[PDB]
């Protein structure tokens, strides 16, 4: 392999956090926005993206995110996207780099086949490695990259603005049989501040405005029908906030029971979604009780959070607690079968300074290691066989 | 692992092409004897300018067998010659004169013809396809894609 | 694919879909080649919606799992697998009589190719496990699947056979004035 | 998942159709058995979980007491559609209105006449008449005062801003 | 993008994020470029001072031709002791920055604008002795044909400034030349850039840019650079040639020019990448042409009405 | 399939993409009692919609919320779409795109607030606004022609060349139905008879809609009904006393060829179709006069189509071919064309989305429907 | 485009349209399951033979044919590298949409640019004379399409040629 730096790209769904291996942060953390134009033509070249493409809305670009409930889906898009990521803001050469990857564990041997083609065809980098994402961000969650600092077995939460997603690890493998998925993230909480915003009539509900009371002003309670009685016997609940138009003026925006209510997506998900309707702490006891059952310690004693979703307050503890509930009232129906006191399990929900980009993270410290450039596809194995050199999965069991 | 282990081609042995196909009722030297009297007069034909005729004697007699490939590629190289040495004008009074199986020779061969295209001119050969299947229709193809494999 | 159907309704939904569009594959590498080079293993299915779903190499990669239950996560062999690691336990004047009769049974026994794919993946293990790799007395060894129409229902069939031999023995029956003198020890009427 | 009646832990409790006539705190006369005034009811439940439960798009019924929790919750819904911009008198008289006039009872333009009940004989029909007219109109007037609880004349937003979370896509 | 930035966005967004913050936190940023060039940036002391320090391959070359002299002259008493394992490097202490925006953000540009700083000064090496070489030829215009002569070759700058690419550039008294010993090695890249370098050239040729420098090219070397070390006539390199007249770097323009030039191949490369995009969707639009086709094979017959998220419908 | 809603000045139609006609049409108004309310229960409502104010009107002031193509009332508008999807077609809007119209030449705000209502209050999963002429030509069978479409509040005229709408050359006229109407009132006045409420004003739209036509010359028929009784018909009220009507049924259609009788300082609808056929360039004016199409409900009368063809041949020059196409169904060849529009397949990519409303505001649809 | 592609054109229509003859076959080899027969070669009596149609080296059709399934794959015009590699992507662009187009393979066969899998349910469910329709038209057209993205790259080049050269 080259002597140059690898160079990561997390694209999720809501940013795009792109760096090199060994930095202490992302070079760059912004929206997976393109901004395109809706006797030469150049059209095709005319377009922008991140905090460059949210600037040209009023300049009648029309905005798309490519990347929708994690999955890449305009390839148009997303190769414009990565081409403007390599040479305009990282100012690389991919002939000279190999590149880290990311994607969710569902995601289709189309979409990596798709990857593979822009990188080693339209690109032409010296390897690629497509990364399981969350796998990434277990090893963000270590103390330090020393081998005595390491827990190669945890689940990880992983929470984005797209799709949130629960991963078994255990010694480093993932157990991919027992992936849970729920197709709501941090978006589905925007899109419900912003229903509510609206089913009150207030001055502003824009997306942006939405997204700012998700950051600022939501939390996690624990339970809604006394939250919403705290908010009969308590006034300073409701709280104002200050936000500016698209046409530049100023409004100001009572904000209410969505600071609890909208967390609670996660915590009961038939309030977001007709289509799914387990919550987020018995969908983590399904992946546990599915893995190998000398794991489940281990799985439980570890659950590492990831993803920007993930940061509201209070958030791990309402998982702990309902997890624990969970896990004990399992283990009391035993013992009381039995006749004798068990030793317990500990579930401990891991918050860590480095969550809100614990896969970029992950893949930074994973591309700093020695063997990196052979776990990657080499352009040389793309020139024998193509596109299907990356269509095979990687975290879930194959036939053949 | 035992997925890959190929069982059927050994427990239950599939038809061979002799199953669907007669035996050729000639040996090897036989026919490379029978179709060596015909290219020289094929060859002969040409120089005397009744090319025409030269196709009439050369199609009396067809080789195949996967025994013969030196002597069916012979026989060949005289038919493209032929074909290539026929005028363009004389196709249409000559095919409606063949019978049904000169038709399914001609067209067979115009066939192994446009498969070797660095041996063989296609452009004779595709003008001598549409003028044999205007004519005598689209069931001398379908003749084709029936015949037997070692023509 | 992106399709869901998490909810306790929809399960009957797939279970219909997987009964009218799912088959074994006879053999791996072409049903995937049938699947990566070539679009006809596609098929549409209709809901009760009536939504439409598109479904590809899910059709025989589904059932597969019977075949290798490392697809769900299981550590055990699959059916072929299972079937001669049980028959090659069998002491070795018996052997012969379980490999001319293994008799299929019930609705998981349905998917198309199911019978072909067993018998040749039997043949193939033994071929590996007994032989060694050498083709010289596989055309000796004889098994046949018993694949019959109504195998679906053959316990029903079977137990309507059964309970018309016992109709008449009355004490082959656990009775209720038995049940209700000796409880769960009546019970040990039936077998070992 | 969604918040039930704690009335379903209740047993022995009279019934028509299928609602079930609860203990009910109320001066409308009608039917109704006296509730303790000192204890919650099934309408200091059915306003308290009504805009917790409103969010939801999934129930599973326990019983005949979550039956009436669900056309109790049906009822604050047409409240929060008939209340707007008025002044608290003239809301008290609108949806004192609203719950005596003639409305369709199970067995008959009825939203979920698949999970309740047509009434069992031609006079339980009149029981069950009488028992709704009254629950109907005592969750009006108590709803009132939670509308109206800071200020008198301009119903609070924070209640109206659910006239529009039709509970389960249903409606009376 | 049409044309590529010269300097390098990251630091230059970096540096006027940290010289209008309040709080500074600690960095340890290293930053890949264009043609093998490389940035540290760093806290390596205090969060109040960074050091930023430049790695490139040729930099033993530029010093030859009066690289330091010019990196003082821009960045004065900023400058630093190299970083190991870097060529250049500058530190900036948070508290000691200038006393205006303007100032400020002239600052984080100069110090953004450092990759084409260091390779700027044989360019300026070049247009000064140029303007001696035009001054003696004003003189006497009878002896300036042998002063333009010795300067072709006692004046010539070679950097082999990366392994596929080597700048010749020399003085005479009405011009500066500059070779461009050009390559794709890649093979794809090597189709298309010989449309590229062919388009390039008879672009120049056409009445609407006979305002730009005069540019000539070649698959054996310009005359005058045959014999320069490390060029070769059969080993695959084209060569670009840039005639910049006096016109081209007058004193209103000399920076610009600098820049753009040295970005030349570096925009070549883009576009190349570039053009792969606008051919994918130029197929895609007649893959979407050839559907029709497809779609007159199609019977017609009515599809039962469906809502929006494909559930069926009982009406009309 | 699709909702398609063209939520005209004067009548609403509405249905689903790909059927033959619209399944609901009803007025555009909003009625409201003007008299004691005496008797308790009785079942009252604070207002009525469409075809109950229609028939409750001797007791209700009947308003309009949309004039001359714009919605000035947004809470009574917002009231009629109610009334279409849950009343009229009995639909969830949230399940169905819904395709709106709106005349060339509106204020940016009433496709912004049409837009917003549609998202925000109805819910609504995509929809697009059409121009009403555009789809018009759709329901003509042609893909060239220019349309004149004149309603209840707006009469407009697009030329359209190959798919190409050449948007320089759109007319708009801010007179149709309603002004003719108005018209019908002022002069039965000189007759003898009296139509004043908003009620009346429904009678003599009655009136007009079966005794009024257009003359193929004026001062002729003028003349002829002034000296016989043979132009003279009659029409009988809800109160069952009669009518009798002369040179008003065809002085109020003429102020469609002359708005000088109601005031404006325009020129007619023949001349204002010829203008805007003169703005276009000069090799698509053949195929345009040979492709000149009526639609709405005030190209209804009688003879229009005559007259249309009749005034636009003494503007163009002699030497070529003027066809007026006005079809029976023109009385909805709007809608009619929006259900064509509403079943393509391209179409289907052209919706605003509500993901895509959600992300850009109400501003998004100044950037996808033109 | 056909005066040069005339006779060749003739010869693939006239020889896909015989080899059509398509019918309903479920496998010998497998129980209660269908397969496209050409794609498989397990039973070699339902296949025909591959018939090879050219007008040059470099321009040519492979017919396979069988009971139940055709298999056509062409080697199209490739006179320079622009056009190796303009029509390499072109194809891989198309065989990604095979789902849509539904008689296209998803991979061509080994020597040659694009294929088409044409099976029995496609004669039934769609019109055959329509499907050698497309086959023909997209034999006439793909040389001008290809050729006109050579232009396009060609206008590009000048694009940043005359863009870059102007701002000195
Ligand atoms: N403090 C926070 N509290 C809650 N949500 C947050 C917070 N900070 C960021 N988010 C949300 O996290 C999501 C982005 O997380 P990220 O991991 O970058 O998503 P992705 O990788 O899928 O694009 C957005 O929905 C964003 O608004
Ligand atoms: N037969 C007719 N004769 C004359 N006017 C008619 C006739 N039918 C309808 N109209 C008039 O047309 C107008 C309604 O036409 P319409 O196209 O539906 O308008 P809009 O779309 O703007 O609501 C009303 O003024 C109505 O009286
Ligand atoms: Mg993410
Ligand atoms: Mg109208």
């Amino acid at each position: 392999a080259s002597f140059n730096v690898p160079i990561i790209m997390d694209n999720g769904t809501g940013y795009s956090k792109l760096g090199y291996a060994g930095n202490d942060a992302p070079s760059y953390v912004f929206p997976t926005v393109i901004a395109t134009r809706s006797k030469r033509a150049t059209e095709d070249l005319d377009f922008f993206i991140g905090n460059d493409a949210l600037k040209k809305a009023s300049a009648g670009y029309s905005l798309d995110y490519p990347i929708r409930h994690g999955q890449i889906e305009n390839w148009d898009h997303m190769e414009r996207f990565w081409q403007q990521s390599l040479f305009k803001y990282l100012r690389c050469e991919p002939e000279d780099h190999y590149f880290l990857l990311t994607e969710p564990p569902l995601n289709p041997p189309e979409n990596r086949e798709n990857t593979a083609e822009i990188m080693f065809e339209s690109f032409n980098c010296a390897g690629l490695y497509i990364a399981v994402q969350a796998v990434l961000a277990l090893a963000a969650s270590w103390t330090s990259s020393k081998v005595t600092d390491r827990s190669l077995t945890g689940t990880v939460v992983d929470s984005g603005d797209g799709v949130t997603h629960i991963i078994p690890v255990a010694e480093g493998y993932v157990i991919g049989s027992s992936i849970k998925t729920m197709p709501l993230a941090g978006r589905d909480v925007t899109y419900f501040v912003q229903s509510l915003l609206r089913d009150r009539n207030e001055p502003d509900s824009s997306l942006k405005t939405a997204e700012r009371i998700k950051e600022e002003c939501c939390y996690v309670c624990p339970d809604i029908v006394k939250e919403f009685s705290r908010f009969d016997r308590e006034p300073d609940r409701y709280l104002k906030y200050a936000s500016e138009s698209i046409t530049g003026h100023s409004t100001t925006i009572d904000v209410g029971f969505e600071r609890f209510l909208a967390p609670e997506i996660f915590f009961n998900p038939e309030i977001a979604s007709s289509d799914f309707l387990t919550p987020l702490p018995e969908l983590v006891d399904n992946v546990v009780q599915s893995s190998p059952i000398d794991v489940r310690k281990g799985l439980y004693k570890n659950i590492v959070l990831s993803g920007g979703s993930t940061l509201f307050k209070n958030f791990g503890n309402r998982l702990q607690r309902d997890l624990k509930r969970i896990v004990d009232e399992r283990i009391h129906r035993s013992e009381m079968l039995s006749g004798a006191k068990s030793g317990g399990v500990d579930v401990n929900v891991i918050s860590h300074k480095r969550q809100r980009n614990a896969v970029w993270f992950g893949g930074s410290l994973l591309a700093q290691t020695p063997e990196f450039g052979s776990y990657c596809h080499t352009k040389a194995d793309y020139e024998e066989y193509g596109a299907s050199i990356a269509r095979r999965y990687q975290i879930f069991g194959n036939s053949l | 692992t035992f997925r890959t282990l190929d069982v059927d081609s050994i427990t239950e042995p599939v038809l061979t092409e002799q199953d669907i196909f007669p035996i050729r009722n000639e040996t090897a030297e036989q026919v490379q004897a029978a179709v060596s009297q015909l290219i020289p007069q094929a060859r002969s034909a040409i120089q005397t300018g009744n090319a025409l005729q030269g196709l009439k004697t050369l199609l009396s007699y067809v080789p195949y067998g996967n025994d013969v490939q030196e002597v069916r590629t012979q026989y060949l190289n005289a038919f493209v010659d032929v074909l290539s040495n026929i005028r363009a004008a004389d196709i249409p009074a000559f095919v409606k004169e063949c019978s049904t199986e000169e038709i399914d020779n001609i067209v067979n061969f115009i066939y192994r013809g446009l498969a070797n295209p660095q041996a063989y001119n296609s452009s004779v050969l595709l003008n001598w396809h549409e003028k044999v299947v205007e004519i005598s229709g689209i069931g001398c193809i379908v003749r084709v894609l029936n015949s037997r494999p070692d023509l | 694919k992106g399709y869901a159907f998490n909810r306790t309704a929809d399960f009957e939904t797939v279970r219909e879909m997987k009964e009218k569009l799912c088959y074994v594959s006879y053999d791996l590498e072409l049903d995937h080649k049938l699947s990566e080079e070539t679009t006809v293993l596609m098929r549409n299915y209709t809901l009760p919606d009536g939504r439409v779903i598109k479904v590809g190499s899910e059709r025989y990669e589904c059932p597969e799992c019977l075949f290798q239950p490392h697809l769900v996560g299981s550590e055990q062999p699959g059916l072929s697998e299972f079937i001669f690691d049980t028959i090659q336990a069998a002491d070795v004047d018996i052997r012969k009589y379980l490999y001319r009769a293994i008799v299929l049974s019930g609705g998981s026994s349905m998917y198309a190719g199911l019978p072909s794919r067993l018998e040749k993946e039997i043949k193939q293990l033994w071929f590996e496990r007994v032989l060694h790799g050498d083709p010289a007395r596989l055309p000796n060894f004889k098994v046949k699947i018993e694949d019959a129409p109504r195998r679906r229902h053959a316990v029903f069939i079977g137990g309507a056979v059964l309970a018309d031999i016992m109709a008449q023995n009355d004490h082959m029956w656990v009775s209720k004035a038995e049940w209700e003198e000796y409880g769960v020890r009546a019970l040990d009427k039936l077998g070992p | 998942p969604a918040y039930h009646s704690s009335f379903l832990s209740l047993t022995d409790v009279p019934t028509t159709g299928n609602i079930a006539m609860l203990p009910l705190k109320t001066k409308f006369r009608g039917p109704a058995y006296p509730a303790d005034e000192s204890q919650m009811d099934i309408i200091d439940e059915c306003i308290g979980l009504f805009r917790a439960n409103c969010f939801f798009r999934n129930f599973e019924i326990k019983g005949p007491a979550d039956r009436t929790l669900i056309y109790g919750t049906l009822f604050i819904s047409e409240c929060l559609g008939r209340v707007n911009g008025l002044n608290y008198r003239d809301a008290e008289r609108q949806l004192n209105s609203l719950a005596l006039e003639n409305f369709s009872i199970p067995g008959s333009g009825f939203p979920l006449n698949a999970l309740y009940a047509p009434p069992l004989s031609p006079q339980d029909a009149e029981i069950m008449r009488t028992y709704l007219t009254q629950f109907r109109q005592e969750l009006a007037y108590r709803l009132l005062s939670h509308v109206y609880a800071t200020e008198k004349d301009h119903p609070s937003k924070w209640w109206t801003c659910f006239s529009k979370r039709r509970f389960m896509n249903k409606a009376l | 993008m049409l044309s590529l930035d010269y300097n390098n966005i990251f630091i230059y967004e970096l540096l006027t994020e940290r010289f209008s913050s309040e709080n500074p936190s600690s960095i340890d940023q290293v930053v890949t470029d264009f043609d093998g060039v490389t940035f540290h940036i760093s806290t390596p002391e205090e969060k109040t001072k960074i050091l930023i320090s430049l790695s490139m391959k040729c930099y033993p070359e530029l010093v030859n031709y009066g690289t330091l002299d010019l990196l003082k002259q821009i960045y004065g008493a900023y400058v630093h002791e190299p970083e190991m394992g870097y060529n250049f490097s500058i530190l900036i202490d948070l508290q000691q920055l200038p006393a205006t925006d303007e100032e400020k953000e002239q600052l984080a540009m100069s110090i953004s604008m450092l990759k084409r700083n260091v390779l700027a000064a044989p360019f300026h090496r070049a247009f000064t002795k140029q303007a001696e070489l035009a001054d003696l030829a004003r003189k006497d215009p009878e002896n300036a044909p042998m002063l333009d002569k010795q300067a072709t070759s006692q004046e010539l700058m070679a950097i082999h400034y990366r392994d596929e690419e080597t700048i010749v550039l020399w003085p005479e008294h009405d011009r500066v030349t500059v070779v461009f010993s050009t390559k794709f090695r890649e093979e794809t890249d090597r189709i298309f850039g010989k449309v590229f370098l062919q388009e390039f050239v008879d672009a120049r040729r056409r009445p609407a840019i006979q305002t730009a420098p005069q540019v000539l090219f070649s698959y054996d070397p310009p005359l005058e650079i045959r014999d320069i070390q490390g060029i070769q006539k059969g080993d695959d390199f084209g060569f670009v040639t840039f005639v910049l007249f006096e016109r081209h770097f007058t004193p209103q323009n000399r920076e610009d020019c600098i820049s753009h030039i040295q970005v030349f191949r570096n925009t070549l490369h883009f576009h190349i990448k570039a053009s792969k995009a606008y051919m994918h969707q130029r197929m895609r639009k007649r893959v979407a042409d050839f559907q029709k086709v497809l779609n007159r094979a199609k019977p017609d017959v009515e599809l039962e009405r469906k809502t929006a998220t494909g559930r069926s419908f009982v009406r009309a | 399939t699709a909702l398609v809603c063209d939520n005209g000045s004067g009548l609403v139609k509405a249905g689903f993409a790909g059927d033959d006609a619209p399944r609901a049409v009803f007025p555009s108004i909003v009625g409201r009692p003007r008299h004691q309310g005496v008797m308790v229960g009785m079942g009252q409502k604070d207002s009525y919609v469409g075809d109950e104010a229609q028939s409750k009107r001797g007791i209700l002031t009947l308003k309009y919320p949309i004039e001359h193509g714009i919605i000035t009332n947004w809470d009574d508008m917002e009231k009629i779409w109610h009334h279409t999807f849950y009343n009229e077609l009995r639909v969830a809007p949230e399940e169905h795109p819904t395709l709106l119209t709106e005349a060339p030449l509106n204020p940016k705000a009433n496709r912004e607030k049409m837009t917003q209502i549609m998202f925000e209050t109805f819910n609504v999963p995509a929809m697009y606004v059409a121009i009403q002429a555009v789809l018009s030509l759709y329901a003509s069978g042609r893909t060239t022609g220019i349309v004149l479409d004149s309603g209840d509040g707006v009469t407009h005229n697009v030329p359209i060349y190959e798919g190409y709408a050449l948007p320089h050359a759109i007319m708009r006229l801010d007179l149709a139905g309603r002004d003719l109407t108005d018209y019908l009132m002022k002069i039965l006045t000189e007759r003898g008879y009296s139509f004043v409420t908003t009620a009346e004003r429904e009678i003599v739209r009655d009136i007009k809609e079966k005794l009024c036509y257009v003359a193929l010359d004026f001062e002729n028929e003028m003349a002829t009904a002034a000296s016989s009784s043979s132009l003279e018909k009659s029409y009988e009220l809800p109160d069952g006393q009669v009518i009798t009507i002369g040179n008003e049924r065809f002085r109020c259609p003429e102020t469609l060829f002359q708005p000088s009788f109601i005031g404006m300082e325009s020129a007619g609808i023949h001349e204002t179709t010829y203008n805007s056929i003169m703005k276009c360039d000069i090799d698509i004016r053949k195929d345009l006069y040979a492709n000149n199409v009526m639609s709405g409900g005030t190209t209804m009368y009688p003879g229009i189509a005559d007259r249309m063809q009749k005034e636009i041949t003494a503007l163009a020059p002699s030497t070529m071919k003027i066809k007026i196409i006005a079809p029976p169904e023109r009385k909805y060849s709007v809608w009619i064309g929006g259900s064509i529009l509403a079943s393509l397949s391209t179409f289907q990519q052209m919706w605003i989305t509500k993901q895509e409303y959600d992300e850009a505001g109400p501003s998004i649809v100044h950037r996808k429907c033109f | 485009m056909s005066n040069t592609l005339r006779p060749y054109l003739n010869a693939v229509r006239s020889t896909l349209t015989a080899s059509l003859a398509l019918e309903e076959f479920s496998s010998e080899i497998v129980e209660r399951q269908s397969q496209p027969e050409v794609e498989v070669g397990r039973s070699p009596e339902i296949l025909l033979k591959p018939l090879v149609v050219s007008r040059n080296e470099q321009e040519q059709c492979l017919i396979e044919s069988s009971v139940n399934s055709v298999r056509f794959s062409i080697r199209i015009k490739q006179v320079d590298e622009i056009e190796r590699i303009l029509v390499r992507k072109f194809m891989q662009f198309l065989m990604g949409r095979a789902e849509s187009f539904f008689i296209l393979r998803r991979k061509p066969v080994q020597g040659y640019d694009i294929s088409f899998l044409i099976t029995n349910y496609h004669t039934e469910e769609m019109l055959k004379h329509k499907l050698v329709d497309f086959i023909i038209e997209f034999m006439e057209e793909v040389d001008a399409e290809i050729s006109e993205m050579k232009l396009f790259l060609n206008g590009r080049a000048r694009l940043v040629a005359e863009t870059y050269l102007s701002c000195f």
